[PDB]
């Protein structure tokens, strides 16, 4: 698919008082890969990240677009923003583009910034939210991770577990899946700290 | 029209704007209003004395709600308070469109006086007679913000504008104070209301509208006869 | 008080006031015209003499009544040219009403939009404020009829014993000298209460070629301009 | 989806099945079709669902604008009206199967929207996917001037019907009830499918997996 | 003084002199009548030679609008050529968006909002004519109607325009309109014109007569007044 | 779908089906597919749904406004222009079957046609629908110049009967409409 040109692919899982969000590395032309280091996880200020998948030009596009209505936001008040008002504004923002649509399935994964709720959810490429309690999957592999994560998950689960979980599920749908690979980057967060560790994934 | 295009309004040797000037001496002359934030909620309350004994209470109403939570009176004139209570209308709406959410009191302030600031310097038009006093209880605290035709804007813990606004402030500064209950705002603003008013004050002379954490509220006569019959 | 241009444009003046719209509440003076609006019980009248001194000019093109809706008359004084302006403005906003929302424009919601429009027509300068005022009238579910008031300055208002033109500070006080005793309003009371309050106003107790009569009520919601023998049925009824 | 509606001798009683697909895959097993317009007027959704859901939060705020305008409760062919020209002004591109349904103080008035902009008003409807199965279950079942129970009984074996048939829900049905007092709004209520729980459990263990590089960064 | 100059201010007392001025410009303009009886309407112009360089026959005051309306001006001729171009407009509109032909009290109202939109702004002046608007349909009768500067517009059996406005209308009165036909109020208005201004304040004028009716089957022209050529015959017989 | 309208000397007769179909499904069993515009003025529809509709509420608008501003009452003739206008204007995406008919004081019944195309022709009695041929097929025969009401109503009735008999696309039930100087009387033939 267009999905297909350039790979990807992002898993958002909820923990107990956690979130995890885990992406692939992997950047590359239909069947040649390029580089191993290709960002799609940002940072949208603090204990809440976004991640992008699909086509790499609207990932950066949109990521540098919401960047500065985001920054608008958070600089007309001073508050910081809360994740229903992002998926609120990430709607909005490819909405707009109705017929002239990006090619990227946005996942929001962020705590309460009050409490240590945590919040995961995920949208079309035209701007169809979808909140869930367990996990939510975007890019081109998708019967894979929701096979592991339905076979993996549970509801309530310490962060270690659910590090070792989002881990296992990632690293088989992956290895499993032809045009995504090449290391995985794994954003375990929490109220206290936020934990980025890598995975020696299979290079093949 | 020609769209001639330039603004009325410049400076003077002394530096100032006499039509800002004469906006708000025309603010001033205008009907008492007195708006309360209690601990717990804000009141407003409004003095609409009919002309005539003909006139009826059930059309014209001064306090009016934004949205379901935020309240909003005047002291001025009701031609161009209906044309910025519209504008701010729809354009808390809009708001709700893009976010989904409830637009907080701050928010519309700025978006507002914008506006009215944006009238202040455009072609030719004249500036709004109109000094708002909204508020709202937008995530547990209250506010209260009060605007003029200058485009700029405030936060009072309690204020009053109209006839006499200076007298009813000296009583508000030494009768209110900082910590009280919806009621007994209520109380203390008929009280500076009735300081400055005519003698015959009755449940139709004054209009009533309180902000609970629940929402924006907006009492009716009923409960106003209730209070009002010689409260104090 | 003059300064600036405070005599010919929209700007305010010292000490609070501006000139030209408070010189367009005695643009109504000049029309030479008296109007009355009674609303007692669930009927409403209209009241409003001619004046036709010629026998060239014809009787049934000059009559102020104006059918704006099917359930909402109007009756105007001032200067023609800015009523007959308001009447089309009007009428053109009530069929966009009807057009968009799917039901009959309430007489509330009208009278708004035009006092919103006599505000826009006010804002900018280099801009005539139309001196003639609108008196509205209409039938309207679970509130019954209803009386409104435009003004040229934009303000409305919607009260009970209502009357706007040139000699209505004694039309009012004749009001607040009839309107207090606590009489109900069965429809003959209306009519020839209007009839003689215009009588005790202009003092001519005149045929009935003169006054024509709006009326609406809650039995025909239709609005209704009555005919020369009813009128004269009404009028020979109070005469005693 | 599967959304249903109804007319009982007061109010309507709506319900609808919670799977929003993508494809061929169960995206989700909640998803809230029945949307907000008003304190008196609801809609249910069909189709794609990110242009009916701009579409009714857009009508939601123009109807919220124009009650608070004009000060007492809106009329549902006002809403009819705005969605049918709006619909018709996108030339059928916006795909949006909408159903109207509200209380006004005529009464229960129910409508249907195609999403060309035509527009009907029936005593009951069916649509989305597998609306087919709900409109065997009224045309079966249907009588004018029901009770309460009687309606909400029927709508939710009508939408039973229709998970029973393809492309229903695994969801509790949602229903909802609209009156002339009492506005009523039920997301759980019957659930027919328990998950079955699994004899596993597919475990693991906190260190099975090969780590490269760690970083810890403090907050407040 | 000082407040005449803009067309959008008003006076301390509360009328437009803008307009007032634009009123008294047409009183020195020629003299023109116009007469409806039971089956037509008739116009007729007081036309003026100069000296002795016309040609008997230009610049004719009275136009046609539409198949069957046409107009009777009087004031600034180039004002009333652009007038009558904006009616031949609008009939042309409603004849394209409806199939058939303009009601006159219709037409009458979109030329008088027209003139009060040229009233209202400073960006124009008020124009400078006064016109008739005669017509004649078998569902409809005869209708005369009639336009002032300001936009003030209804309906007359009788009227004139210029200096003998109410010289000429104290006998109009006297004339028995309505059971006459047109062919009788040809000579009416014959000897109407000879009778105001034989030769007191200039040397020689000169008649038109524009005829519109049942006799024309709604056709709208003028006479063929050298047939029967009335005036004169009667002309002659009318200063005794 | 089978709309049709037949004038007689005193007013004009109108008559349609009801069952609006999407493909061989049905979605509306049960359709007002006459619809008044004026109150004595009505108008039957057929091919789109939406587009007629569409059509039929602008007709509403300007006819009323019209009439308002005229202060008598509309011609028929008037809102077959309005319609004429609206159609071929802005054509290329509509499918507009519409028939005017009405009762006029000036000119008694009257019945205006509108196909596709959008011209514009004063008939004495209409077909139109899909299932309108067969119909066509005999009204031509079975039609007599000078009926009264209830010839009228019983030919109309033995007419939307075979066509809905015949026609897949027709059927539901019949719906018919009397127009005259009198009132407007309605009716609703079932079984």
């Amino acid at each position: 698919s267009i999905m297909s040109y350039n790979g990807g692919a992002v898993m958002a899982m909820k923990g107990k008082n956690c979130v995890a969000i885990a992406a692939d590395r992997r950047f590359g032309i239909q069947a040649q890969m390029v580089t191993t280091d290709f960002q799609k996880i940002f940072p949208m200020g603090d204990r809440l990240y976004i991640g992008l998948a699909g086509l790499a030009t609207d990932v950066q596009t949109v990521a540098q677009r919401l960047k500065f209505r985001l920054n608008l936001y958070e600089l007309k008040e001073g508050r910081q923003i809360k994740p229903y008002t992002l998926m609120s504004m990430v709607a909005n923002l490819l909405y707009e583009k109705r017929f002239g649509p990006y090619y990227t399935e946005p996942v929001i994964a962020g705590l309460d910034p009050k409490t240590f709720k945590p919040f995961i959810c995920s949208l079309d490429l035209i701007g169809c939210p979808m909140v869930t309690d367990d996990f939510v999957v975007s890019g081109t592999c998708a019967e894979q991770m929701y096979g592991m994560c339905e076979s993996l998950w549970e509801p309530n689960m310490d962060p270690d577990h659910l590090f070792e979980t989002i881990s296992q599920a990632m690293l088989n749908a992956v290895d499993r899946d032809a045009v995504s690979g090449m290391g995985v980057i794994v954003h375990i967060i929490e109220k206290d700290k936020i934990t980025t560790r890598t995975l020696k994934a299979r290079m093949d | 029209e020609r769209g001639y295009s330039f603004s009325l309004t410049t400076f003077s040797p002394s530096g100032k704007l006499v039509q800002i000037e004469y906006a708000l001496a025309a603010v001033a002359g205008g009907a008492p209003s007195v708006g309360i934030k209690a601990a717990n909620g804000v009141v407003l309350a409004t003095e609409k004395k009919q002309k005539s004994i003909l006139y009826d209470e059930r059309s014209v109403h001064k306090v009016e709600p934004i949205t379901k939570h935020i309240g909003l009176v005047y002291s001025g004139m009701g031609p161009d308070y209906r044309v910025l209570v519209h504008r701010a209308r729809k354009l808390a709406q809009q708001y709700y469109l893009v976010y989904q959410e409830p637009i907080p009191t701050a928010q519309l302030v700025q978006r507002v006086a914008s506006v009215m600031q944006e009238y202040t310097q455009s072609g030719g038009v004249r500036p709004f007679g109109v000094s708002l006093l909204i508020c709202g209880w937008n995530e547990g605290r209250p506010y209260l913000f009060q605007s003029d035709p200058s485009g700029a804007y405030f936060a009072w813990k309690a204020t009053a504008m109209g006839k006499n606004y200076v007298n009813g402030k000296t009583f508000l500064e030494k009768r209110y104070n900082e910590d009280l209950e919806l009621e007994d705002a209520i109380h203390t603003a008929i009280l500076t209301l009735k300081e400055s008013f005519e003698g015959q004050m009755t449940e139709d002379n004054i209009e009533v509208g309180i902000c609970n954490e629940a929402g924006f509220r907006r009492l009716t006569p009923t409960e106003v006869k209730d209070y009002l019959a010689a409260i104090a | 008080s003059s300064a600036g241009f405070d005599r010919h444009i929209t700007i305010f003046s010292p000490e609070g006031r501006l000139y030209q719209v408070e010189y367009a509440f005695k643009a109504i003076n000049q029309g030479g015209l008296t109007s009355v609006a009674v609303r007692g019980k669930d009927c409403a009248v209209i009241v409003t003499q001619k004046k036709v001194p010629d026998k060239l000019l014809d009787s049934s093109t000059v009559t102020h009544l104006f059918k704006i809706t099917e359930n909402i008359g109007c009756v105007m004084t001032g200067m023609t040219a800015d009523s007959r302006s308001q009447v089309q403005r009007a009428r053109y906003e009530a069929a966009n009403w009807k057009y968009k929302y799917g039901y009959e424009i309430p007489v509330d919601m009208l009278c708004k939009r035009i006092a919103d429009i006599s505000q826009v027509y006010t804002q900018n300068a280099e801009m005539r404020p139309l001196g003639c005022c609108m008196i509205l009238i209409g039938i309207d579910e679970e509130q019954g009829p209803q009386v409104y008031k435009c003004d040229p300055a934009g303000y409305y208002c919607g009260f009970k014993a209502t009357a706007a033109g040139v000699k209505q500070t004694e039309s009012t006080s004749f009001l607040e000298k009839k309107v207090k005793k606590k009489f109900d309003w069965t429809f003959e009371q209306t009519v020839e209460t209007a009839i003689t309050c215009l009588s005790t106003v202009l003092s001519i107790d005149f045929k009935p070629s003169e006054i024509e009569v709006g009326v609406v009520t809650v039995e025909n919601p239709k609005f209704r301009i009555l005919t020369e023998a009813e009128i004269d049925a009404h009028l020979v009824a109070l005469a005693e | 989806t599967t959304i249903a509606g109804v007319v009982y001798k007061d109010g309507i009683v709506l319900g609808a099945d919670t799977r929003a697909t993508e494809g061929m895959v169960v995206a989700d097993k909640n998803c809230s079709k029945i949307h907000f317009i008003s304190p008196n007027i609801y809609c249910c959704g069909a189709g794609t669902a990110a242009d009916t859901d701009m579409t009714t939060q857009l009508i939601s705020s123009n109807l919220e604008l124009h009650s608070l305008s004009t000060g007492r409760l809106p009329r549902v062919v006002t809403a009819n009206r705005m969605l049918k020209q709006m619909l018709f002004r996108y030339q059928g591109y916006i795909g949006a199967a909408l159903v109207l349904g509200g209380v006004d103080v005529t009464g229960p008035h129910l409508y249907s929207i195609y999403p060309h902009g035509s527009t009907d008003k029936l005593p009951y409807v069916t649509m989305g996917s597998g609306s087919l199965a709900a409109m065997a279950v009224f045309e079966d079942k249907f009588r004018p001037d029901m009770e309460e129970e009687e309606a909400k009984n029927l709508v939710s074996e009508a939408i039973a019907a229709g998970i029973f048939n393809d492309l229903g829900s695994g969801s509790n049905i949602d229903l909802c009830v609209i009156s002339k007092n009492k506005l009523d709004f039920l997301r759980p209520y019957t659930v027919p499918n328990k998950k079955g729980t699994r004899l596993g459990r597919y475990r693991c263990e906190k260190g099975t997996t090969a780590v490269l590089t760690e970083k810890i960064t403090p907050l407040e | 003084t000082g407040y005449d100059l803009s067309a959008s201010t008003f006076s301390p007392d509360g009328r437009v002199f803008q307009v007032e001025y634009a009123m008294k410009a047409v009183e020195n303009s020629s003299t023109a009548i116009g007469i409806r009886c039971k089956d037509g309407v008739v116009f007729g112009v007081e036309k003026l030679v100069l000296s002795k360089l016309y040609e008997e026959g230009s610049n004719k005051r009275l136009f046609n609008v539409d198949r069957h309306v046409g107009m009777a001006v009087a004031g600034l001729l180039a004002d009333a050529r652009s007038l009558a171009d904006i009616a031949r407009e609008e009939a042309s509109n409603f004849r394209s968006n409806f199939g058939y032909n303009i009601p006159l009290k219709h037409l009458a109202d979109r030329v008088a909002m027209y003139v009060h939109a040229y009233t209202l702004y400073s960006a124009v002046r008020p124009f400078g004519c006064s016109f008739m608007l005669g017509s004649y349909s078998v569902n409809d009768g005869a209708q005369l109607y009639m336009i002032d500067p300001s936009g003030v517009s209804y309906g007359y059996w009788g009227c004139a325009i210029g200096k003998a406005r109410q010289a000429a209308k104290t006998e109009i009165e006297k004339l028995q309109m309505k059971e006459m036909t047109c062919r009788d109020i040809v000579k009416e208005v014959a000897k109407i014109i000879y009778i105001v201004h034989d030769e007191v304040k200039d040397k020689a004028f000169e008649l038109e007569l524009s005829w519109v009716g049942e006799l024309t089957n709604g056709r709208h022209e003028i006479v063929p007044k050298d047939i029967r050529e009335e005036a004169e015959k009667y002309a002659k017989e009318s200063l005794k | 779908t089978t709309i049709m309208a037949v004038q007689f000397d005193g007013g004009v007769v109108l008559g349609a089906d009801s069952r609006t179909t999407t493909g061989s499904y049905i979605a509306n069993r049960v359709t007002d597919k006459l619809t008044p515009i004026h109150d004595r003025i009505f108008c039957c529809r057929s091919g789109s749904a939406a587009d007629t509709q569409a059509v039929a509420d602008a007709v509403t608008y300007q006819l009323g406004f019209h009439s308002i501003e005229l202060n008598e009452p509309p011609l028929v003739h008037t809102a077959a222009s309005l319609f004429k206008e609206m159609c071929y204007r802005y054509r290329e995406d509509l499918m507009a079957g519409i028939i005017i008919a009405g009762w006029d004081p000036q000119e008694g019944g009257q019945v205006y046609s509108v196909p596709m195309g959008g011209m514009m022709v004063r008939q004495s009695f209409a077909i139109g629908g899909s299932g309108s041929s067969y119909i066509y097929g005999y009204v031509d025969a079975t039609y007599r110049e000078g009926m009264t009401k209830e010839e009228c109503l019983q030919f109309t009735a033995n007419a939307l009967a075979l066509a809905m008999e015949r026609d897949g696309s027709s059927g539901g039930v019949i719906r018919l409409a009397a127009i005259a100087e009198s009132g407007v009387e309605r009716q609703v033939l079932l079984g």
